[PDB]
């Protein structure tokens, strides 16, 4: 019985006994493993030997020896050398750690293997020692009705084979457990999946299933062709709601893809699908029409500026030059955001007047933010200071092509040939320094409108500024071709923006053309290392000051290892304080997928003697933390108000306004120590100059848009990271250094509604949901789960937070689908009973459409 | 399935905190600099 | 499933290295409040 003699006989004749003195060690390989470990030789040997026909037994002998000795490796190739002996549904512990070494050993070849072929998982390019417990484990997991382990550990091992070839035993269409079953293969493979082909084919897979469309998920679809940005996947799912015809349900699909498109395939829905063939009334939808028209309805309704604390703000006093008129102009063009609502402009006369030449920009641009979404008399808002009718100056004239990006940005195909022959006529040269103003303005104009579309036209047309080398107009030149080359961009025009840097030195024009490198490289990753190596070799302080946000461009959505330990070194060697501010900064975008562990990581880098760290890390704080929960980080920022220094007040005030929104009501105790120091700061001589001047654009923000907009970046209504968002909040790192960019922070504030209009097209009527949550509908400023109804529930604050606790009732005129879907920017219920006493009340939506 | 993503999202914590030991020692070499000057 | 807790283990291995961590924060913040 004993392994060790009897495998040093085998060197005799009558093999027959050999047999049976095999059969006798199957009994000792898991009582003593020591005596045999000299004679291991013997066993692997023989394995090779033609004539040796006991390989079968003695592999399972090997298997429980290498193994027992703390080498995991070869238990999994001793194990299936028999192919045989070997069985997986015994219970065991020498069995399942086992498969967790092949699949350990399994995933690394995956990834190494697809560059060869990406057949690899059906063909035998793989060892098959590697590929016999992977097959088996998995269906060895179907027949135990246990999803997790299967559809994770394929992802993980790179093949499709699983995915495609599982769905269809485990079909249930109760109708609710397809829907799920897809949505862990979404979630997963992004975080898993490092190949971005393997999983683009994950999703042509689900669109298959879907096709036939059995009332199913019409939301899975939307996240396959916007990943996939496919022309054929997109209009193919226009096509199937031709043959079943639903208004309801062709509606909601339409409005969620023009929400969550990037600008490439806002076209190909747009364009593109005009060519094929489309349906009349979900063009319109595409075009923005609707969708433009919910930011101006939802915010008009309800809106409450709160006029008697906001006048003590601005009737302080009319000096401090721009820095007093750009805090009053743009902190009210936040409440009034999408209501197009001039009483700022032009209900109150002396706050115009009172403007300097650079001052009147922020009252101009203010106006772009009220009216953002405007496609129609959002020209005839700024069209006595459009070109052709003058103005009362030539620098005011300059802010009225910029409020023009604002409103059509992404829609502004319109005002693409409008604002570019107005730099192709200036391009030439410049006699004067506000005509560079009026150029100034129309770079960021026409940047915003064709901002995500990559334009030749606008390129070279900007191209010829920057050859001018213009003090003012010269910096958004570089400004306008950043936008355009958002996404994937133009490789050749990496390096040619690149030598233009090291050419020209101007302040405004390297410090432009380094945000303009980092805009240009979107999503790539690891692709645009090659530029990030050129800006951290080099020791100046513009180039590593747009470096850093290279890095949080390409790196956002999930998170990397590399891209953290790259952001950590810069703000420690560097002695650059813009710069150390700047990476801090950049750490946020790269951390919005997990919004739990940035308080933990900023409130190490508070503690420094640098102020700049802790302004940075400050608003990179607010960033992840303002549409999520975790009220804690308030208490990060609390010994940031403290600090006596003048930018970290204003930052950390900024910060403040974007994590309480909504937050007020036996929320956070928080919320009024905040509501305090909107009036105190102001009024205080003692506070900090630049302090007071964001406490009253903090007060603007937690009321934009009457108490109802905030800012949403990488949530579930979107379903991606947000170009428009993630700009305008970049751009906000330059405050007080050239002139306030904050104009750009209106793209992130979106409306909060819940509501289920009609089943055909748009209404908006008033009703009553009657569910459970906390009350933020009546809560302005002023001068547990109970299952308990409440009074009015549609549109307004409402909380959309905690919003999953909202049900939805079904004795109204509408039926639920979703059970509280919960997505704001699209809402349009199903209507299972039209043209009812609804109580239909009719907006203005006829205005911009 | 929480599980696996709750697992995940420590490890954020633990990325930076492994090369942040050494800056703060990198930056207590700058401290011993400047608390000779201020001698 | 264990395969994915035997990875949980680094967390609570490297959480005794954190600790350290934190032994030279308050030490460097000392040094910063006194220059």
């Amino acid at each position: 019985t004993t392994a060790a003699p009897l495998l040093a006989l085998l060197r005799e004749n009558q093999d027959s006994v050999k047999t049976y003195a095999l059969e006798s060690i199957n009994n000792v390989v898991d009582q003593l493993w020591s005596e045999i470990s000299n004679e291991l030789p013997d066993i692997e040997a023989l394995y090779d030997d033609d004539t040796f026909s006991d390989r079968e037994m003695a592999a399972l002998i090997a298997s429980k020896v290498y193994y027992n000795l703390g080498e995991y490796e070869s238990a999994v190739k001793y194990a299936l050398a028999a192919k045989d002996r070997f069985d997986i549904d015994e219970k065991s512990q020498f069995v399942e750690t086992i498969v967790s070494k092949s699949i350990e050993m399994y995933v690394q070849e995956a990834s190494k293997q697809y560059t060869k072929d990406e057949q690899f998982y059906t063909k035998d390019i793989i060892d098959p020692k590697l590929t016999s417990i992977f097959e088996r484990m998995i269906e060895k997991c179907l027949k135990a009705s246990e999803l997790k382990l299967a559809l994770g550990i394929a992802l993980e091992g790179y093949r499709l084979d699983i995915i495609e070839s599982a769905l269809k035993s485990k079909l249930d269409q109760s109708t609710s457990e397809n829907v799920k079953i897809i949505n862990y293969l979404l979630t997963l493979a992004i975080t898993t999946v490092t190949n971005s082909k393997f999983r683009s084919s994950i999703l042509r897979k689900s669109f298959d299933f879907l096709m036939n469309m059995p009332n199913c998920d019409y939301l899975t679809l939307n996240k396959v062709v916007v990943n996939l940005n496919d022309a054929g996947l997109a209009l193919q799912l226009f096509k199937k709601l031709k043959e079943e015809n639903d208004e309801g349900l062709s509606a909601q699909i339409a409005f969620d893809l023009v929400s969550s498109a990037s600008q490439q395939l806002l076209e190909i829905l747009v364009t593109e699908l005009t060519a094929q063939g489309y349906d009349p009334a979900l063009l319109n939808i595409l075009s923005g029409l609707p969708t433009c028209d919910y930011y101006n309805t939802f915010l008009l309704n309800n809106k409450n500026i709160d006029i008697g604390l906001l006048n003590k703000s601005k009737s302080s006093l009319d000096g401090k030059f721009s820095l007093f008129h750009t805090a009053v102009s743009v902190a009210n063009g936040f409440m009034h955001a999408g209501t197009t609502d001039n009483s700022f402009i032009k209900a109150n006369l002396p706050w115009l007047g009172k403007a300097q030449n650079w001052a009147k920009f922020t009252a101009t641009a203010s106006l772009g933010v009220i009216h953002k979404g405007n496609l129609l008399e959002g020209k005839k808002v700024m069209a006595p200071y459009l070109p052709g009718s003058r103005a009362s100056s030539r620098f005011i004239k300059g802010g009225s092509l910029y409020g023009l990006g604002l409103i059509y940005a992404g829609f502004g195909r319109d005002t693409t040939d409008y604002l570019k022959n107005i730099i192709v006529e200036n391009s030439g040269t410049s006699g004067d320094e506000d005509v560079d103003v009026l150029l100034h303005g129309a770079s960021l104009g026409i940047g915003l409108a064709a901002m995500g579309s990559a334009n030749i036209e606008v390129y070279e047309a900007l191209k010829e500024v920057l050859y001018n080398d213009s003090a003012t107009s010269g910096e958004a030149a570089a400004l306008g071709m950043g936008l355009c080359m958002l996404g994937t961009g133009k490789p050749e025009a990496i390096h040619d923006m690149f030598t233009y840097s090291q050419e020209t030195q101007h302040g405004n024009i390297t410090r432009g053309l380094a945000v303009g490198l980092a805009l240009i490289n979107y999503g790539r990753q690891e692709l645009a290392d090659d530029l990030i190596t050129k800006m951290l070799a080099s020791d100046e302080s513009l180039l590593r000051y747009g470096g850093a946000f290279t890095i949080a461009l390409a790196y956002a959505g999930t998170g990397n290892n590399s891209a953290v330990k790259r952001l950590l070194h810069v703000a420690v060697s560097d002695s650059n304080d813009d710069v150390r501010r700047a990476a801090v900064i950049a750490l946020g975008f790269v951390l919005l997928r997990d919004y739990t562990t940035v308080p933990r990581i900023v409130q190490l880098l508070s503690k420094s003697h640098n102020a700049h760290v802790r302004c940075g890390t400050a608003f990179a704080l607010g960033i992840a933390c303002a549409g999520k929960g975790l009220q804690s980080a308030i208490d990060v920022l609390d010994p940031l108000t403290k600090d006596p220094v003048d930018f970290v007040r204003q930052a950390a005030m900024i910060a403040l306004s974007m994590i309480l929104i909504q937050q007020t009501e036996k929320l956070n105790p928080q919320v009024a120590d905040i509501n305090k120091n909107f009036l105190s700061v102001i009024t205080n001589k003692h506070q900090e100059g630049l302090a007071k001047f964001g406490a009253c654009v903090a007060q603007g923000i937690m009321n934009a848009g009457g108490r109802n907009v905030t800012i949403q970046l990488e949530n579930a209504d979107t379903g991606t990271l947000d170009t428009k968002s993630v700009v305008g909040l970049v751009m906000f790192s330059q405050f007080w250094y050239w002139f306030p960019l904050a104009h750009f922070l209106s793209l992130s504030f979106t409306p909060t509604t819940v509501i289920g209009i009609r089943g055909s097209d748009q209404a908006i009527p008033k009703f009553q949901m009657n569910c459970y949550a906390k009350e933020d509908a009546f809560s302005y400023p002023r001068m547990k789960y109970s299952s308990k109804p409440y009074k009015v529930d549609n549109m307004t604050r409402i909380l959309p937070q905690q919003s999953r606790y909202i049900s939805f009732i079904k004795d109204d005129r509408f039926v639920p689908v979703r059970k509280f879907k919960g997505n704001n920017g699209v809402v349009v219920l199903r209507d299972r009973e039209p043209k009812e006493p609804v109580a239909l009340i009719e907006t203005v939506r006829q205005m911009k459409d | 399935y929480f599980k696996l993503k709750k697992l995940e999202k420590e490890y954020e914590l633990l990325t930076l905190q492994e090369d942040y030991i050494k800056d703060e020692q990198r930056h207590l070499k700058r401290e011993l600099k400047r608390a000779q000057e201020e001698v | 499933e264990q395969k994915i807790q035997e990875t949980e283990l680094k967390i609570r291995s490297k959480t005794e290295n954190v600790r350290r961590l934190e032994a030279q924060r308050n030490a460097l913040n000392d040094k910063v409040r006194f220059i």
